[PDB]
């Protein structure tokens, strides 16, 4: 019923689509994704995301962060992140494996600009890594 | 016996200092002095008590990430008055990184400076290592840097360029960093094209003055009121357009072409009218380069009549 | 009270109960302000005052719609022309979304939500969904809540990615090839989509009236093309549009004219 090759291709197209979206935020392309910024250590930035359960919980946290950012583009994109998690749920169902499921507000009031720009450039890096490893037999 | 002071509040001044304010007894027909006992739970905890005649107290150079508990008591200034009981203690907390100023709103080409106090694991790093950063994109050059002290870092921008919007944001985000380690908090920079060409024109009957201006620049800052201020003196314009500080606002109306227009009627025909544009934001107030006018000189002629 | 209903359509539920039956109902054409049929069951020739109503409603609503070129807002249009006879009832759009794609049978999953929509001067109600899941399954229909109950249009589902409107290709340059006299055309693809695209190109001599000749590019990797032109020294006006190579979408608007 569910064509796994089709789902994999739609997943790749959606990832590249999200990448183009992040390419449209002019202010984010010039900010170093890998640069460490003290205070936002809870955001699951670049730290080998090498498993489906880690990928899922990473995108879940990123969604929780985006829900609090008042930009329309990133919010619908968080909606796209929902679609991405559901696609990963179908892929984990395809491979057979179970998948289980604070201080952000303070930085949101005191430093909103930094939180969005960082969250987005680190997200772009995490997703670019995920893309580079969505073909080397991803495992649960 | 006076009542305890009430309305205990602490705020952080622009200079990064602490001001404690409390409400005096309006019902008291006598002057009151107030003892403020304040304790800081910083890395170094200390307690102090001062006596002030006014309702405000100032403490210089607040420490980042510190607690402040304040109590105030009141006493009659004249006579053998009895000290009132201490007010309810009030607690104020500071944050990681200190800025001087927190924010700036200015115009193009100005000379605006800044200072940072960076806290890195309870270690106030030396200013020689503090690095200024513009919006996480380009580092500010060292030439514009300055050392107020070993702990206080400074930077300055001369010939400020107009803050070009990036996304919905109308302010440059300024960070001070412990070399490659950058904190999350920042400062906001607003540079606005304040040059407004006010176009006033006179009716053919010399009764009303229709003035126009396109605030095409301003449709980026929200929460800031925009208005037109003006002042008129007896006759004519001094060659230097300037503001007798007594000024009054003129209500003006939007037009379908996006311009703000408003009309003066009736008019003092031989009298000097100075005007400019006032932008009142939470940061402060910005004013356009003032311009003056004599109405009689800005009259559009009526078409010639009875032509055969 | 116009013509007698045939006995064949009559039925005897009991000696006390009479029955009529209308199989394969036709549209109840409205007469006056009476869109229904005013049925009378009567004691042979002449009658009691009692009367009843029968409604056949053309609820087959053609809900047709489009995703914007940024995949950031989607809008659906439906013309409530049929319902432009009934008052006292409520008309709305009801949609259910479930996680991914559409089930092969468009059907009302029991949980559903209403969608606020605005009538336009064109006589169509339009409903704008935003934000956007690109790959969620949205079935929807039109609910008519009348005093009688609830009627519903034939439900139809949609996947937004299928109804994306392609942006016109950008940065189209037309030039005359040196030493060959050909028309060299280049373009920049729209930022969306990620699918392979077919490309249609209309070109002609510059003028008030332009004869539009057409060329088609079938491979997405080809970012450029070259064609034969009879006149090697006249200005040519050219426009380009793109469609998904599989065709599951629309044809983009013609690109900005390029003058040789
Ligand atoms: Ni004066
Ligand atoms: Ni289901």
């Amino acid at each position: 019923g569910v064509p796994i090759q089709k789902v994999q291709d739609d997943t790749k197209t959606l990832i590249k689509t999200i990448v183009t979206r992040i390419n449209d935020i002019s202010h984010t392309q010039s900010v170093s994704a890998k640069q460490r910024v003290t205070g936002l250590d809870f955001i699951p930035g670049l730290h080998p995301i090498l498993s489906l359960s880690k990928m899922d919980q990473t995108l879940a946290v990123y969604q929780q962060v985006l829900t609090s950012l008042p930009s329309q583009n990133v919010l619908q994109i968080a909606n796209d992140l929902e679609n991405l998690r559901d696609l990963l749920h179908l892929l984990a169902f395809s491979k057979s494996c179970s998948l289980p499921q604070e201080s952000l507000d303070g930085v949101l009031e005191a430093s909103l600009y930094s939180t969005e720009v960082v969250a987005l450039s680190r997200l772009q890096g995490s997703l670019q890594d995920i893309l580079q490893q969505l073909d080397v037999s991803p495992e649960c | 016996k006076p009542d305890p002071p009430l309305g205990l509040h602490m705020e952080v001044t622009d200079d990064g200092n602490l001001k404690i304010s409390w409400d005096s007894q309006t019902m008291a027909p006598f002057p009151l002095q107030y003892q403020v006992k304040y304790l800081e739970n910083s890395t170094i905890v200390r307690e102090a008590a001062e006596i002030v005649s006014a309702t405000s107290l100032l403490v210089d150079s607040v420490l980042p990430g510190s607690s402040y508990e304040v109590q105030v008591r009141s006493k009659r200034l004249d006579g053998s008055g009895v000290w009132s009981d201490w007010s309810s203690p009030q607690v104020f907390t500071t944050q990681d990184v200190v800025y001087f100023p927190p924010k700036i709103l200015t115009s193009v080409g100005s000379n605006a400076s800044f200072h940072c106090i960076y806290k890195n694991e309870n270690q106030i790093i030396s200013s020689k290592q503090i690095v200024w950063w513009r919006n996480l994109a380009e580092k500010i050059p060292e030439i514009q840097y300055s050392i107020v002290s070993d702990r206080v870092s400074k930077v300055t921008f001369s010939n400020l360029k107009a803050t070009r919007p990036r996304g919905k944001f109308t302010y440059d985000a300024v960070y001070c960093c412990n070399e490659q380690a950058c904190h999350h908090r920042y400062a906001e920079l607003y540079v606005i094209d304040v040059n407004i060409n006010i176009s006033c024109e006179t009716d053919g009957y010399l009764t009303k003055m229709t003035c126009r201006w396109s605030p095409s620049t301003i449709q980026s800052l929200v929460g800031s009121t925009v208005q037109l201020r003006y002042h008129r003196r007896s006759l004519y314009c001094p060659d230097s357009p300037s503001i007798h500080p007594t000024s009054e606002p003129k209500n003006c109306v939007l037009q379908r072409d996006g311009f703000y227009e408003c009309v003066f009627q009736p008019i003092f025909l031989l009298s000097g009218y100075t005007m400019w544009i006032r932008i009142n934001h939470s940061l402060g107030s910005l004013d356009s380069p003032p311009t003056c006018v004599l109405p009689d000189s800005v009259v559009k002629p009526l078409p010639p009549s009875n032509v055969k | 009270l116009a013509e007698k209903i045939p006995e064949i359509q009559y039925s005897i539920v009991s000696d006390r109960v009479s029955k009529v039956t209308f199989s394969n109902l036709k549209a109840t054409r409205p007469r006056g302000k009476f869109t229904y049929d005013a049925v009378y069951c009567c004691n042979e020739q002449a009658c009691h005052h009692r009367y009843a109503e029968l409604y056949v409603i053309d609820v087959n609503i053609n809900i047709s719609c489009e995703t914007d070129g940024y995949l950031t807002k989607m809008t659906c249009r439906w013309s409530p022309s049929t319902i432009q006879s009934l008052v006292g009832s409520t008309v709305q759009l009801r949609y259910h979304r479930r996680s991914l794609y559409c089930p092969d049978s468009p059907s009302i999953h029991p949980t559903s939500e209403p969608k606020n929509c605005v009538l336009q001067r064109d006589g169509f109600y339009e409903c704008v969904f935003q934000p956007i899941f690109l790959l969620s399954g949205y079935t929807m229909w039109i609910r008519i809540n009348h005093s009688l109950g609830s009627l519903d249009s034939p439900p139809t589902c949609v996947l937004p990615d299928s109804v994306v409107k392609p942006l016109p290709p950008s940065n189209v340059k037309a030039e005359i090839t040196v030493n060959t006299g050909l028309l060299k055309v280049s373009w920049e693809k729209p930022v969306f989509p990620e699918n392979n695209l077919q490309f249609q190109i209309r070109y002609g001599l510059s003028g008030k009236e332009i004869q539009w000749k057409t060329h088609e590019v079938f491979d997405a990797k080809s970012k450029s093309a070259s064609l034969l032109v009879s006149d090697l020294c006249a200005v040519y006006v050219v426009q380009v549009r793109c469609r998904r190579l599989d065709g599951l979408g629309y044809w983009s608007n013609w690109s900005s004219p390029a003058y040789t």
